[PDB]
């Protein structure tokens, strides 16, 4: 699996509506192209992917 | 060329390996967008 | 090319000296897989 280092999170927009009204972006340094699984560890926010 | 068995190459001048599963999945992943040629 | 006798060169445009033991050892020891060609 790819190795992710220096992960940083910045929120572009945020609207607390019924649908997915927020967008966030992650910047990182990796070593190879691959797939990673994303998760939110609080139920305040629900990822779409 | 001659990358890991899991990953295929998508260039001649450049070195940029991609997983096989990315090949022909309806979205580009290489500058020379040959992941989506000859599906 | 023109590396140490104990080793070979496995590139023309690019220089990369590898020991002779890495020549046809069943693994691609160079960026271009010309170690495992015409064994
Ligand atoms: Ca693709
Ligand atoms: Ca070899």
């Amino acid at each position: 699996a790819p190795t992710i280092i220096d992960l940083t999170c910045t929120v572009a927009t945020c609207t607390h509506s019924s649908d997915f009204g927020g967008v966030l972006t992650l910047t990182y340094k990796t070593d190879k192209n691959g797939d990673c699984s994303v998760h939110s560890h609080s139920n305040v926010a629900t990822l779409q992917e | 060329r001659t990358c890991r068995i899991h990953e295929i190459s998508c260039g001649a001048h450049s070195t940029q390996c991609i997983p096989v599963s990315w090949r022909c999945d309806g979205e580009n992943d290489c500058d020379s967008g040959e992941d989506e040629e000859n599906c």
